[PDB]
């Protein structure tokens, strides 16, 4: 606000006048006022990030303040400001050269952002919406987990709205409308996984029953105990046909992440501990 | 509305490793509410059971009060409190943490038709903010409900009742002022063994856990005996005439 210049409301990377013009991300959240106060999300995910600051856990962003600022004429305004990195794994991937990521440059990514997944599920916090636009990429190739106005502290018989992630990268489970958890986010992960290998959303889809389908039609067609008679039995069509240049190992982990039952979809913990590693 | 089950990598592994080393994160108020110079003890438990009764009687997610009381502290630590406003105070705390902890969050409408303007409540709410600098998410005594029971081997059977149990025993008594010098983990484990105490429902004689808890959480077991009276004891207090 005061001493920032940039270079629900607009992502602008801004300069700070404190630090050597320093590059302080700014998210100019936006309160419209009507009668709620403070955006219901860009609290919980200012919450968690607050919370779990102090771990300084390598692959997750880093807030730095929420500048808001009191206005007696207009509306007030919010400044919320992170630490800036250059590109979004999806931006990454449009401006990758051919064939884009190295199937070893691939592997590390996968690596950190299971790797910071695992650590934000430890503390019980289910981030819930991870799709390419709000992984961080450093410049240096390190992964950083953003946009956590969605995520929130996951507890034993609390109350859910089964809508979660943006339609694509959603998991079964929340298009069925059935109760969800963490396997929420390893779900999400295989897509954004598939999707390094290839830069294109391995299941584009539109709507929630559609969305549903081009899934089953690639992973094929659960049984009745992993299931919670609509859609078709097709022989689930090898992998290889959907995500291209992938190795035998990467193989498993994608099978590991995108499982029908959630309840058996591999942990971000031991998905660390998987053999593609 | 779907609720959470159960998610192992969420409620089976070094998690209360985790919790116990986030606990160790806010500090032990000397002495509750040490700073205030208008509003009382007495106050404060008065407009918690108002608090208690506003997420019991519109059926806020259990974690929402305990975070409405933490809120509440905290806030009530940095700047000042009066009686003419604690109403307000008090309702904000809610109101936030009802945004946070809970999917059906308390709109101010139904916050301030029960009670101050339903703008000069978004200041409090914001004034409350800014001053806890946003962090405001905390480790709830009922974030140990689980784990605890994970941890102490409690067959997950039963799981489901005493969570809701006790759950609800942890929110009574978080309204007596003896309970906020306390640690979460600990208020729990007492609640735990309190309820335990009520109908078998298949679970151990109390007895065995208390020395299990204290390896659990590392405490005297002495320590854990004690909380569990104290607890079974703001429990009882509640009382809804004081209002």
């Amino acid at each position: 606000d005061q001493q920032y210049e940039c270079v629900y409301g607009k992502v602008f990377k801004a300069r700070d006048l404190k630090n050597g013009g320093r590059f302080v991300a700014l998210k100019r959240v936006r309160v419209q006022t009507g009668e709620e106060g403070m955006p219901l999300s860009t609290i919980r995910e200012v919450a968690v990030l607050r919370h779990l600051e102090t771990f300084e856990h390598p692959n997750v962003v880093r807030l730095f303040d929420v500048c808001t600022v009191s206005r007696t004429d207009r509306e007030t305004k919010l400044t919320l400001v992170f630490e800036h990195v250059d590109q979004d794994l999806t931006t990454y991937l449009d401006k990758v050269p051919e064939p884009g990521v190295p199937t070893e440059t691939i592997k590390d990514m996968m690596f950190q952002l299971l790797r910071g997944l695992d650590f934000l599920h430890s503390h019980r916090v289910v981030h819930r919406d991870l799709k390419p636009q709000n992984i961080l990429v450093t410049s240096s190739g390190q992964i950083k987990l953003a946009d956590f106005g969605l995520a929130r502290i996951y507890s034993f018989q609390m109350a859910l709205t089964s809508v979660v992630v943006t339609l694509w990268y959603r998991a079964p489970e929340v298009l069925l409308q059935s109760s969800y958890a963490t396997p929420v986010d390893l779900w999400s992960v295989g897509c954004i996984f598939a999707e390094m290998f290839r830069r294109k959303p391995l299941f584009r889809g539109s709507s929630d029953v559609d969305q549903l389908g081009k899934i089953l039609d690639v992973i094929g067609l659960p049984g009745e105990e992993d299931w919670p008679q609509a859609f078709h039995s097709k022989s689930a069509q090898p992998i290889e046909k959907f995500v291209t240049d992938i190795d035998e190992l990467g193989k498993d982990l994608l099978l590991k992440c995108l499982t029908f039952n959630p309840a058996k979809r591999i942990s971000a913990y031991s998905a660390l501990s998987h053999p593609y590693f | 509305n779907r609720a959470k089950i159960d998610s192992t990598t969420m409620k089976d592994p070094r998690v209360l490793n985790n919790l116990k080393l986030r606990e160790l994160l806010l500090p032990k108020f000397t002495s509750l509410w040490e700073i205030q110079t208008e509003v009382t003890v007495d106050n404060r438990t008065i407009l918690l059971t108002w608090m208690h009764l506003l997420c019991e009687s519109f059926e806020l997610d259990k974690s929402v009060f305990p975070l409405s009381v933490s809120i509440l502290d905290r806030y009530l630590c940095k700047k000042q409190g009066t009686k003419k406003t604690l109403q307000k105070i008090g309702a904000a705390c809610v109101l936030i943490g009802s945004k946070i902890r809970t999917v059906k969050p308390m709109t101010v409408s139904k916050l301030t038709y029960l009670s101050f303007t339903n703008l000069e409540l978004i200041n409090q709410e914001k004034d409350i903010l800014e001053a806890l600098k946003w962090d405001t998410e905390a480790v709830l005594a009922t974030d140990f409900l689980i784990p605890l029971c994970n941890a102490l081997k409690i067959p997950e059977d039963l799981w489901p009742q005493l969570y809701e149990a006790a759950s609800t025993t942890i929110c009574k008594a978080l309204i007596q002022p003896n309970i906020a010098l306390l640690s979460p983990g600990l208020i729990c484990a007492g609640g735990l063994l309190t309820t335990i105490e009520t109908d078998n429902t298949n679970c151990r004689p109390w007895t065995c856990y208390l020395e299990d808890l204290s390896s659990i959480l590392n405490f005297s077991t002495n320590t854990v005996r004690t909380v569990k009276d104290q607890v079974s004891e703001a429990f009882s207090l509640y009382d809804l005439e004081i209002l």
